[PDB]
RNA sequence: AUGAUGUCAUACUUAUCC
């Protein structure tokens, strides 16, 4: 996205499992990562929820407490019906600030 | 029988997954029978275009699905 | 078969304190400390003190009947390796005055002979503060000796 | 090349090619392993076996030239036991 | 009784870039016998060296006492050397001859 | 950048002066890793780009060269070791064919990464093992790393196992099946097979769920291990099949029938850890099974799982522990026969201060304590647990309060009976009394123990808030904030029992705190007149709002991170709810102080700043407040300003843009660049948030794009760029697309860039034009640009045609040409010209 | 009169981040 441009995304099998948001990144959206005009829910993948890995936001990864959804912006464009945008990779980002 | 030719992978990036995106690279004939073949696709997915194309001709709606479907492979042979 | 125990291993105590050519026993505490007290080492096996060791200038020092783990030997053939270790070290103690503080004293505290020791004609049992003075007498084997040393 | 030719290892047997195998990687790394076996096994465990990744699995297990001619040896023993009605190769017939 | 970290190599520096061997071997020479020494001849390194003796508590006794030790005008640096990898620029082989030979000649 | 006295070593080359006279030279000059290793992060930086240009120039063999000895040292930092990681990567993201001869002689230093105390660590020598392997070739990795499997040392096995297991995921499981397959059978020696199986169970811990497929394969492998001579092989055997099965969700059951029948005879004539191995994989595999088999099955495991309660090995009790939740948290085993069975020597052994103290037992305790609560009810339990709660130690109470926490979360607090209530709330009381570190375990604890118990918990109230207020001064840095807190998450408890003395209380007493210099309790106090606010309305807060906001607006100097957040959130609260309690005068006094909050590190904090700005904005009306926005510097260019832009949006929408906009395309003219560009996102988010309702305003907008769009500097095309963007997903389907198709004419010039956001951004601005102004005109720009040969405009067009061509391939049917027929192809489709 | 490369400041973006 705009504030981690290495970032890469699942795009895996779209499961039944819904997608869930921590409460840090409560209301960012996933494609678009705005605020505003939420249209659709997120679904996550089978294999992104399972055992430890259920309940955890898909953006930031850490404990989700709401639904995470998907922007009105991102679903007029077709940019929701693509794969699950789970974040599986972490680079540049929250690496140097443990250290600190 | 050393081929050294092991289009594995790199650095996770590329490695096309999809069918009828393209290259920068493509061929004219490629990207033709790409066309061709979405063209196919679209005249066996839409219902009023396949009627509309049954009416012209003399042939029936399934005999026209089943030559559609057989010229799908190989529509001009070179790539 | 390849049985298993979990239980203290020599060789670690062996790496902490390794001699020579054999394993280092009798350890000292970390309370030690070099002496300042006027006491030298007067050895009389024949009424004559021919040879004079300091032990204020050593920190460590091993007396046996072998001549690749001691420095020096000594002519003793009915007294063990390991029979007696008189160490000096400061331990808790009070004065004359009553004021606690550190006091250079030698630790007398049996190793664990196989016939023990005896000192002034009387045996004393090791793990305990004895009160150990100048000009004893003292024996250096396990059985009886010739030789005392003040 | 030899690898080129579709083959299929459900029409021949298994036990006769495990000898000329074991001393195929006696000649190749010198000395006898269990990571060659196993993978020689795995190679010839399915019943339409892959010549291409056989020889890139052993094509530098080796060193790159010795693996090209355990492959072509592996391959046209496999093709004359497959194209026997018997389905043993030709060392099998005299002993 | 002796702390696990020193070993039997010693990083000695502050050294002259006239220094002879003879002084090395002659000073060094008093705690034991010397398995061998070292010293940079390359740019960065020169004045820097090193001492392997056949025995760990020969470079006790002599950092013991050689610690800040002189010569000409300098007191020399005295460390126990840091050797945990072995810059892997050399192998782990060979090992073959010599083991089938122990397994030769005592037969064990 | 300065020489640590030891690196001397290493980078000695350098300290030579020599200089200006080939390879020696690219040596030479690659202690720019010196500069990579110590110096300031610009010059970490600055070299590392510089380093990863020149990869192809100096190629690997004299990089790891260079590199393995430091990456090796053994005086290596944390930080420097990661960083050399950094270009480790960086490097293997281009070199491919290069890397073949070193990558064993990378491995040997990356495979102490996988086994590490640091995760970071982990997951990225997971990372950069993937990348080598895919980098290189299979049989690259495969015949490389053979040796290691019977090298003596079996640390370089396991971490080996790790390896292959990461290679795995890379290249796939059936590529590397049939080198495995050959390795668990062969007949050398055991260590071999050892190390195979300890790779079939990484592979299943990495890939885990997607294993899978081919389940059945992996299981017909490692089955031939169960019933070896050496004992190893067997544990490590069945431990694998563990790992499998936990990672096969319930399915592929038959996958592992074979195995069953040995597992169940070894059940009975093992001793050590092998047994409790077995204990371990049949675990995972019942939940697996059908209740009808499973329930034989189970009731014959049930006694060994009985017997073995008491054995000392910790390995065991972990085992053991996690079987009792699978077995006994089926849903074919009876209650009762737990209750009896079970229960009192759970409690009895595994109770105890040996556990809690450890974390992994801490937690898997809790899990199965928890479950079997799940099954024989929620009093038992509790019950027998609540006495605990007054223990001296502290993590045995945080123990048995998150448990009693989780279950009375799960079951509900209507089961329990009034005594043992009693006990509850007196321990929860008396337990929170005493916290020797700060945590949540309590205070979730107690929250959701109360909210569970309703209404009944009313006759405990006086006593709670009295230890409230009482706690409430003993220790302001340590327990206010905790006391604060749980009044937080107490007010509605405190607000339907209707105890209305209570609310005066707390509503006058925390607005006494409010003068608090301590920013971590104030924070606290904040948080909790919050949730006050929610409970009890405005017109009825006991200290009336025109008390309150007053007195809370001069603390938006605080600085502090827990003080802003609670504060902003609360004003944003009363400014959006009650708002006319207040007169205008404090609020516009309100947002010249909002201004500056903007500097917030903190995301959440400018956040509910520009909701609370829009809040007032409605309280207000526009033009002022959207003037005291254009007033803004920009003097910060990273951020800190377009956050400013977003109030200008969300002001804008408040009350209808319809008014706003002509004041920003005014503003629009002052010479200052940056607030140029400002106005430009100001639009940008502006036909964001408003959607449908610009199909009016298009048009005021347009020409100003045009000016825009022509290019003072890029960041006018860019962000322009974007305002066309998400103008163009807003305004479609309404009819106004002709302006649209004159804006894109001023776009199409800007496709041609190498600058990643202007070039982004034009995608985003194509792909938004091409659903609102249809595809068949974008084609017929994107034409004739396929064709060419040049390696800039084919790969660029291609680009576009091929966004052009994922979506909406369905409708482009018409709009390809009429394209004539050569000699070998006939490229017309006749097709089309059927004519009735 | 564009363009070329290179030492070297200066603004801007990524809702970048303790």
């Amino acid at each position: 996205a705009k504030h981690h441009p290495d970032l890469i995304f699942c795009r895996k099998q779209a499961g039944v499992a819904i997608g869930r948001l921590c409460e840090k990144c409560d209301g960012k959206c996933v494609i678009c990562d705005s605020y505003v005009r939420p249209c659709t829910l997120v679904r996550i993948c089978d294999e992104c929820n399972y055992g430890s890995y259920q309940g955890r936001c898909v953006i930031c990864g850490g404990p989700g407490v709401s639904d995470a959804y998907y922007c009105k912006e991102c679903t007029i464009q077709e940019k929701d019906r693509d794969g699950c945008p789970k974040i599986v990779n972490l680079g540049s980002s929250k690496t140097d600030l443990f250290y600190e | 029988m050393t081929d050294r030719y092991t289009i594995h992978s790199q650095l996770e990036h590329l490695q096309s997954k999809y069918i009828g995106t393209g290259h920068a690279d493509t061929t004219k004939w490629e990207w033709l029978v790409n066309q061709h073949r979405d063209s196919y696709c679209s005249y066996m997915g839409h219902f009023d275009l396949l009627n509309y194309f049954a009416i012209a001709e003399n042939e029936s709606k399934a005999r026209v699905r089943f030559n559609l479907m057989e010229k799908m492979l190989q529509p001009c042979g070179p790539p | 078969k390849e049985k298993p125990s979990f239980e203290l291993s020599g060789a670690l105590l062996e790496d902490t304190n390794t001699f020579r050519g054999v394993v280092i026993k009798y350890s000292e505490p970390p309370e030690a400390r070099i002496p300042k007290k006027r006491w030298r080492l007067y050895p009389f096996k024949n009424d004559e003190v021919l040879p004079v060791m300091y032990i204020h200038r050593q920190s460590a020092y091993l007396l046996g009947r072998h001549r690749r783990i001691a420095d020096i030997p000594i002519d003793h053939p009915s007294c063990s390796k390991q029979h007696a270790v008189f160490q000096y070290r400061l331990v808790e103690y009070t004065r004359a005055d009553g004021t606690v503080g550190r006091r250079v004293k030698p630790y007398i505290i049996d190793l664990g002979s196989g016939n023990g020791t005896f000192l002034n004609n009387k045996r004393i049992e090791p793990q305990r503060y004895y009160e150990l003075k100048e000009k004893d007498v003292l024996k250096f084997g396990f059985s009886s000796r010739e030789y005392v040393l003040l | 090349e030899c690898l080129e030719k579709k083959v299929d290892m459900s029409k021949v047997n298994l036990e006769v090619i495990k000898p000329w195998i074991t001393k195929r990687v006696t000649e190749i790394l010198g000395f006898e392993d269990d990571v060659v076996i196993e993978f020689i096994f795995n190679q010839l465990e399915v019943k339409n076996p892959d010549s291409k990744m056989m020889q890139i699995n052993l094509t530098g297990f080796l060193n790159g030239k010795n693996a090209r001619e355990f492959m072509g040896e592996l391959w046209p023993l496999l093709l004359s036991a497959q194209e026997n009605i018997a389905g043993i190769p030709s060392a099998f017939l005299e002993l | 009784r002796l702390p696990p970290e020193v070993n039997r190599i010693l990083y000695i520096r502050n050294l002259p870039y006239k220094i002879t061997a003879e002084e090395m071997y002659d000073i060094f020479g008093k705690y034991g016998p010397i398995r061998q020494i070292r010293v940079g001849n390359t740019p960065e390194t020169r004045g820097t060296a090193y001492v392997v003796y056949e025995d760990i508590f020969d470079a006790k006794n002599a950092c013991d006492h050689l610690s800040g030790f002189n010569v000409c005008n300098r007191y020399l640096v005295v460390l126990y050397y840091n050797a945990n990898r072995a810059f892997q620029k050399m192998d782990t082989k060979k090992k073959e001859e010599q083991l089938k030979l122990l397994k030769e000649k005592y037969g064990i | 950048p300065f020489l640590k006295p030891d690196d001397i070593q290493y980078f000695d080359k350098l300290l030579v002066d020599v200089d200006e006279s080939e390879e020696q030279k690219e040596r030479k000059i690659m202690k720019l890793l010196l500069k990579i290793k110590n110096g300031t992060p610009p010059m970490r930086k600055a070299a590392l780009r510089q380093i990863t240009d020149k990869a192809r120039e100096f190629g690997a063999g004299p990089l790891f060269n260079q590199i393995l000895p430091l990456l090796m040292s053994p005086t290596l930092e944390d930080q420097e070791r990661h960083l050399l990681v950094k270009v480790i990567d960086r490097i293997l993201y281009k070199l491919d064919d290069l890397v073949r001869p070193y990558v064993h002689k990378i491995l040997v230093v990356i495979e102490p990464l996988l086994i590490d105390e640091d995760y970071y660590a982990r997951v990225e020598g997971r990372e950069i093992i993937s990348n080598l392997a895919k980098a290189a070739g299979l049989a690259t990795m495969i015949s490389t790393m053979r040796p290691d499997i019977d090298n003596m040392d079996e640390y370089v096995r396991n971490t080996t196992a790790r390896a292959f297991a990461v290679v795995a995921s890379a290249l796939g499981i059936p590529s590397l099946l049939p080198f495995l397959k050959a390795v668990c059978k062969s007949k050398k020696s055991w260590q071999a097979r050892h190390t195979g199986i300890k790779i079939v169970q990484q592979i299943a811990i990495l890939m885990g769920c997607a294993i899978l497929p081919h389940l059945r394969s992996l299981v017909e492998i490692i089955e031939h291990g169960l019933v070896d001579e050496q004992q190893k092989v067997r544990t490590i055997s069945a431990l694998a099949i563990a790992a499998l099965a936990e990672a096969a969700t319930p399915y592929g059951i038959e996958s592992f029938d074979s195995v069953l029948k040995p597992l169940w005879k070894g059940i009975r004539q093992h001793r050590g850890k092998g047994l409790a191995a077995f204990l371990k994989a049949i675990g995972y595999l019942i939940p697996l099974m059908d209740a009808e088999y499973a329930n034989y099955y189970t009731r014959e495991v049930m006694l060994i799982l009985i017997r073995e309660f008491q054995s000392p090995d910790e390995e065991m009790k972990k085992i053991v522990l996690k079987v009792v939740k699978q077995c006994c948290g089926t849903d074919g085993v009876e209650a009762n026969y737990i209750k009896t069975e079970i229960l009192p020597p759970f409690f009895k052994h595994f109770w105890q201060h040996r556990m809690a103290l450890d974390r992994r037992n801490y937690r898997q305790l809790v899990d199965t304590t928890v479950e079997l609560a799940n099954k024989v009810g929620a009093a038992e339990i509790i019950s027998r647990i609540v006495d605990d709660l007054k223990d001296e130690a502290e993590q045995y109470r945080k123990m048995v309060m998150e448990t009693i926490e989780k279950i009375m979360g799960n079951l509900g607090a209507a089961d329990i009976d009034h005594k043992l209530e009693e006990q509850l709330i007196d321990g929860i009381l008396y337990a929170f009394q005493e916290q020797t570190t700060e945590d949540s375990v309590m205070l979730n604890g107690f929250g959701t123990v109360v909210n569970a118990l309703g209404k009944r918990v009313k006759p405990y109230l006086p006593q709670i808030c009295g230890t409230v207020l009482w706690r409430l001064n003993n220790k302001s840095a340590k327990v206010r904030q905790q006391a604060a807190d749980l009044i937080s998450r107490t007010a509605v408890v405190m607000k339907t029992c209707q105890e209305e003395k209570l609310m005066g209380h707390l509503g006058v007493v925390l607005y006494e705190y409010l003068g608090e210099e301590y920013p971590e309790v104030l924070g606290s106090i904040l948080g909790a007149l919050k949730a006050i606010v929610n409970v009890i309305g405005m017109h009825k807060m006991t200290p009336p709002i025109k008390d309150l906001l007053p007195r809370l607006t001069p603390i938006l100097k605080n600085r502090h991170e827990k003080v802003q957040e609670n504060c902003i959130d609360l004003v944003g609260r009363i400014a959006d709810r009650g708002a006319e309690y207040v007169s205008a005068r404090e609020w516009m006094r309100i947002c010249f102080e909002l201004l500056e909050l903007l500097k917030a590190h903190k995301k959440a904090i400018r956040r509910a700043t520009v909701n609370t700005f829009g809040y007032i904005a409605k309280a207000i009306g526009p033009h002022d407040v959207l003037a005291t926005l254009l007033n803004n510097l920009k003097v910060q260019e990273r951020q800190n300003r377009v956050c400013t832009t977003v109030a200008i949006a969300i002001v804008a929408e408040t009350c209808s843009p319809f008014t706003v906009l002509p004041a920003l395309m005014n503003e629009y003219r002052v010479p200052e660049l940056n607030v140029q560009n400002g106005v430009l996102k100001s639009l940008s988010f502006l036909f964001e948030y408003i959607g449908e309702m610009g199909k009016d305003y298009i048009y005021a907008v347009t020409p100003l794009l045009e000016d825009a769009l022509m290019d003072r500097d890029l960041v006018h095309r860019q962000t322009a760029s974007a305002v066309v963007q998400h103008m163009s997903l807003g305004v479609y389907g309404f009819g106004c697309e002709d302006s649209l198709n004159h804006l894109l004419n001023y776009v199409w010039p800007n496709v041609f860039e190498t600058s990643p956001h202007v070039i982004q951004a034009v995608m985003g601005a194509l792909e938004g034009l091409r659903v609102a102004i249809g595809p068949c005109r974008m084609l017929q720009y994107c034409l004739q640009g396929l064709f060419h040969p040049a390696r800039k405009v084919r790969d660029v067009y291609w680009k576009i045609y091929n966004s052009i061509y994922i979506g909406s391939q369905d409708a482009l049917i018409a709009h390809y040409p009429r394209i004539y027929n050569d000699d070998k192809n006939t490229y017309i489709r006749y097709e089309l010209d059927y004519i009735l």
